[PDB]
């Protein structure tokens, strides 16, 4: 009944449908963009030469 | 206009008979109810990726 | 087994140099078994590098306990031959004696066949260099972010 | 350990040359201990180079305390084996003898694991050089004008 309620309702169905597709394109933005080193998640280990 | 708790203008009507946003695709389809589109950057990553260790 | 203490194993390997016996009417002075059971634990001691050697379940005595002779050695049945083997090839210069080619030999293929299974064990394959990435096919891993391989 | 003390070692050196032993009925003279601990001694400094040798734990006697018998040598229980058996390598020509092949061999192969450890540790890969850049994949470092490694 709450209007918020149902716009968000589809707002997270079309969020949570479309996940896949817009996880790859902003990792292809990120990759044609930024940097070809994509290592956010393990980078602050060692130091060690990394070219692009 | 909505936020996460709380709408602040409710049905604003606008002009027009359709959405006013326009997509372009490139290489757009359906694998199984799925959406996929793909540009020409996506199947690069995984041989360019490789030309950065080895170069590395 | 019978050989079930550091003293068997001492006896043993006198036995096999032909020293003492129970069977030889002259049998070595305690002295002498204290002896040997001193060398035998320094081998031990040599072989199990503080755990970076050879592994085999040798428990070593501590200085409370009086006689260092009695307690168990605690090694495996496949391990006392090899054992008993070194230690006479060991403290066979004592007695101005020279173990036969045969007892060396014995020793040298139960010191090999003592280290083959932690050799194996050993035999780890070091995981993925930091900088190598998963690849698309790895679809999970690819859509949680991990582009690459953690290493270390 | 039952070898506990510097005269412990001499003690058993001269049980694996058979030049004396607690079985023997003739023991040496005090003053052949004395210069077996002076061999000893010589040999540890001789190994030991200011520490840049081979690291073994063992302590130095000063010249304060009057004997250098009874102090402990300081050694872990997978070094003394070793050390025994060069110093009896060591100390064999002072009697007009000559170490039989066992007991060369024990030497050689205790001095190698002695070395074995120290010599892992010393394995360091150096550092990248100063005109080595760092490269733009580390992304950390580009945006803090590090491009190129410190080195030393």
């Amino acid at each position: 009944e709450n209007r918020l309620e149902s716009i968000l309702s589809r707002f997270d169905a079309d969020w949570t449908a479309s996940d896949e597709a817009r996880r790859e394109a902003k990792n292809d933005l990120f990759f044609s963009r930024v940097s070809q080193w994509d290592d956010w998640l393990s980078q602050y280990t060692t130091l060690q030469y990394r070219g692009q | 206009i909505i936020t996460c708790t709380a709408v602040l203008k409710d049905k604003q009507l606008i002009a027009g008979e359709h959405i006013p946003i326009v997509p372009v695709f490139g290489e757009w389809g359906f694998v199984e109810d799925k959406e996929v589109y793909e540009g020409v950057v996506r199947l690069t990553k995984d041989g360019q990726r490789l030309r950065n260790m080895i170069m590395s | 087994m019978q050989i079930k203490t550091k003293g068997d194993l001492v006896r043993a390997a006198l036995r096999k140099l032909g020293v003492a016996s129970d069977a030889t009417l002259t049998d070595v002075e305690p002295q002498s078994m204290q002896d040997a059971v001193d060398d035998l634990e320094a081998m031990m001691a040599e072989w199990y590098q503080d755990g970076k050697g050879i592994i085999t379940g040798y428990v070593f005595s501590d200085d409370e306990n009086p006689p260092a002779e009695g307690d168990d050695h605690g090694l495996r049945s496949s391990a006392v031959s090899a054992v008993f083997h070194n230690l006479a090839c060991r403290i066979a210069p004592d007695y101005a004696l020279e173990a036969t080619a045969k007892i060396i030999a014995t020793a040298k293929y139960g010191k090999e066949l003592l280290y083959k299974q932690t050799a194996i064990s050993r035999a780890k394959r070091a995981p993925y260099p930091s900088r190598m990435p998963t690849g698309s096919g790895n679809s999970f891993a690819n859509l949680n972010e991990w582009h690459y391989f953690p290493g270390e």
